[PDB]
């Protein structure tokens, strides 16, 4: 087919978006919700949420990787 | 009024036909050989001398004891200054006259689509009027939200307020916000400044597309069932120009927030 | 005159329109006048 | 067959939008519930509550620009 | 394949409605139920939230625009 | 295909009803058990909530008004 | 390409169903708590709560009424 | 194709399933907890439960029936 | 084509699975809560968890059926 | 079109995963929860927890047989 | 059309990545949060986790080895 | 009829990035959230933590190989 | 749509407003507001 | 560090089927499977001798381990059931020591790679190298000598039947004919979920074969894959994480066995 | 395919039922019998 | 021998990766066991 490069580039971003996006917002609420509760830990507890986010946002990379893969 | 309502079929009789209003762009109103009147700068216009009538009106004596219109007008103003004193506290002044002016213009934009005949009215370039003679019909008063134009002039103006006023609280740091710490402020940086990019053109695409789709709205409803059915509607779009409103100052206002600080 | 006229649509508009006010000046008329008294006094008994 | 370009645009601005929108609903519920138990730590909250919308719209940016350069 | 640009305009709205109306479901739901737990944190809480509307439902716009680029 | 439309709108309306919908209900849950919890703050709690319906059910109502637009 | 009618009818109805019911389910489980922690609210809890599912429900009724439009 | 109806209930049949499960099983959970939580107003929430059920059902049924229309 | 009746039985089964699984999920969750809360009205809630499963796997077995009649 | 089998085992044993994944997940996390909050009711929660997954998982397997009947 | 086996193996593996995903996040978080509540559980709660974890993430490896059947 | 490689790719790597992204989420909100309420706790649940991350991510890795078998 | 003319138009136009709304409507209602406040 | 990672020397393609036929010339055929489900087999009995060749107090050594793992066994089926907890043990503790060293032999060097057969060369351009196999002579398919037991639909199943069949023997042991009473009894809609659960038990054999097979089998290909990928350097984490799931796989097929023998008698 | 050879699997529930038997006369009982010994003897 | 077939290069990076995972075990995963084999049989020894 003439297209159905492009729709690969969209599904992955946009599936990659879909993950990652719902993980770091779980993330970071859980974590400011704990940071609210008990302020003293909050170094401890920011470090875990970037850590998260880090082990999160690899995933939606991986999908800008496919996507640069075929947009390139 | 009873539930029992048997003009629910009005469509057999009055026969709105398919919702010929669909222009996504701005129509030309009146032809002239400098730059052209579009169908939203007519209104703009009319909404701007409506404004000055009421300013003028609740202005000219400024009585102490606040009755009748002056009242109301300073209510909306105090509820207005004490919302943004809510948000900031110093940069009240600085931005108040900006969020106000376009809290009141778009709201009364927002306000004025819903007035009948303004997918009604119009002008010669189910059959309308004009599609009878050889000549269509393009309609009059379209709100100056439901424009892109509109829109995107007072979103690029208020990210223009925005950058400077956080380049003049925060000097040239501002500029360049903390990029050289490269352990946290460097992905997160640029991350920052495309969504400022990007932050403008929601503020604008918003308003449009919430009002343009509350006008075709109407106009569907009309065509579906022109009685009755539209109700409902009708006051939903009546909130909900006022909560674009209101939403699109308090936003601009804490934007302004967060780039001062 | 170039004025073009939906009558069925204009009709529709200016009925809804009509039936709305109605509803909001059945609904929306005590409150917002009391809100108005209510700052009017307060502000006239601050003299 | 003709036509695949605009599913392409359409699918990855809206699966850019799914994901995202929940997440950043998700960080200002949990950042404002944290507000209202615990107001003077509210500062602390907000900036991190900002980073983690500054992570989740920056996926849905991502694929708001990838239907650019689809549509474009 | 005659239509398609209609599939596309429905997708795009489709997901943007998916995404964002969640979003603003849980971060209204949030809120209030901090100004039930302490009503004065309200003043203060409020701003925040419309900050979280005007986000989220900025993802939801974009689809409508991608929409109406698509459908016009 | 002929029939492609009818899919768009149904899409239209489908799939936009699925994010407000349980934005909806998401919504009316923390009013209800906002209000549930200091009866008195029962006024605010709903303005909110019907704005934040408002907000929502304004996401499905595009997806409604896109249907329209195909299906007639 | 006729039988693609009755899928469109099949999703109107389907996911239009899939986004209202789920809310409505949070809607009663939410009103259903609130009666449990204080009984003599509950009149007014159940007449928001009605109210929600009476907006949710519309929601659907908008999957139901378009779908005939299609069958037929 | 010759087999899209059999598609088309399928879907719809599955997509009724897909929310008013959902919706079951919330509503079922809340009113499970709100009675074990107090267990002498089991009886006015059980009420409310069913009512609730009584409405997502609803919706399911409405995409079964039309299964039984793409059946005959 | 051929495989239609095949992809519709797969549709059906998998929607009518993902429904009624997380409605179950949660009705047990929810059960287990409650009881574990208080074990004395454990027996009440038991048989409304059933009666809360009675419905719920009730739709799944639904979609099961419309395996068995396209699947013959 | 060539086999439109494989798809179809595909679609079933992907959404028979969906489904029943998320359903145990919650049904294990609140039992788990029940019995650190009270342990001495520990083994009857062990019991409804197995029963509510020995439910949930089942319609997981129905898929996957449905595709062991397709796929063979 | 040809290449649809490397569609059946992608949707197989992506539907169960997506659902078991949850599952285990949802089961390792309320089992965390138990064993943070009461430390002297873990024994027995880390049984129940790691046992909950393998039936669910038993749907994904249905799923990835349907598709490496498929792939292969 | 030709490209579907890389749409099987786009698939695989999407739907298993929105699985275990959420799961992530969910586990490290919870882990980070009984931390707050417990510090002297966090060296015993973060492994538990980082345990639940290496299944979830195992799920996506596992979309990623199939990105790099039909990929490739 | 993207008319150069029609935005900047609008744009001055609606910095004139901005611009005769302040002398007109905020300022002397400020100053109002300002004189009620100092007054107690 | 990330500069050794080199694809010259790599496998050409990623071997992927089901449990593979050894020759066997005479009768009783034996495949790769059931030739390391025998040295697993041997493995376990010479285990378990040495550590009761000689048995004391004081434990050191291989017979301390044993203790260990067997009291940590004892005490976790405990937990779930103290009646049949001795009663049933020999078979849910053989279980996870097979399983175990089962996943366990198919991450050791050359699973999947001897066979019985019944820089140059690598292709360029690519992430994965392409060298053929020893035994490309004669166009045979080099049938990997060992694999993982657990990785054959055959013995898993095996395993999952004799569960299932304990299960429902004890089960029927001692409750009376009282499994007629929990399925299909007729009391209002207890009818219903009896019957479902009937089902449920019927596909909780299968469902615990599949699970453990489909575990093993595709820690098995992401190794072969991610050595096709890099073959150096890669497959580390991959290789601790396929270890540690061989482990936790073989702990909860006998937690799964018991738990189900509980809510069977219970 | 599948390979699910009634022979090969009756070959398989054979030798895991040796296994079981040898294990409980020769791992189980003894090591059993020696726990016993130490947690009642105490 | 006529019939044993190994692949030339596979092989080698399978032994690479499993000593490596070896090494890597006993570098982590061996103190802390022989740590708590000590404790359990120091334990016994106590309680004789």
């Amino acid at each position: 087919m003439e297209g159905l490069n492009l729709v690969a580039t969209a599904l992955a971003v946009g599936l990659g978006a879909i993950g990652p996006g719902v993980g770091i917002g779980i993330i970071v609420s859980g974590a400011v919700q704990a940071i609210g509760r008990n302020p003293e830990i909050e170094n401890r507890v920011v470090t875990y949420m970037f850590i998260g986010i880090a082990f999160t946002e690899a995933l939606a990379i991986f999908g800008l990787v496919i996507a640069f893969l075929i947009g390139f | 009024v009873g539930a029992l309502i048997i003009s629910i079929a009005s469509r057999f009789f009055l026969y709105t036909g398919p919702p010929h209003v669909e222009v996504a762009a701005e129509v030309i109103f009146d032809g002239i050989p400098g730059f052209p009147i579009t169908n939203s700068f007519v209104v703009a216009i009319i909404i701007d001398i409506f404004v000055i009538a009421l300013a003028v009106a609740a202005t000219r004596n400024l009585q102490m004891v606040p009755r009748g219109l002056q009242n109301v007008m300073e209510f909306i103003l105090e509820s207005l200054y004490n919302l943004f004193r809510n948000i900031n506290a110093k940069y009240v002044a600085t931005a108040f006259p900006l969020v106000a002016t376009i809290f009141l213009f778009v709201l009364f934009g927002n306000w004025f689509g819903l007035l009948p005949g303004v997918g009604s009215i119009g002008v010669c370039h189910i059959h309308d009027t004009c599609a009878a003679q050889g000549k269509k019909l393009v309609p009059l008063f379209r709100a100056p939200a439901a424009d892109l134009n509109f829109t995107f002039a007072i979103a690029v103006i208020s990210f223009v307020f925005i950058e400077y006023w956080g380049f003049r609280a925060l000097g040239p740091g501002y500029l360049k916000k903390f990029f050289n710490t490269n352990g946290i402020m460097s992905f997160v940086g640029i991350i920052e400044f495309i969504s400022e990019l990007v932050k403008p053109f929601a503020l604008a695409f918003r308003l449009f597309g919430n009002i343009f789709a509350g006008e075709v709205l109407l106009v569907v409803m009309a065509f579906l069932v022109p009685l009755l059915l539209p109700l409902p509607f009708y006051g939903f779009e009546v909130f909900v120009g006022f909560i674009q409103a209101l939403i699109f100052a308090l936003l601009t206002y804490a934007f302004l927030n967060i780039a001062v600080t | 005159e170039a004025l073009g006229i939906n009558p069925t649509l204009f009709i529709a508009q200016l009925i809804n329109f009509l039936l709305l006010i109605f509803i909001l000046r059945a609904l929306l008329y005590r409150p917002v006048m009391n809100l108005l008294n209510e700052r009017t006094r307060r502000i006239e008994e601050s003299v």
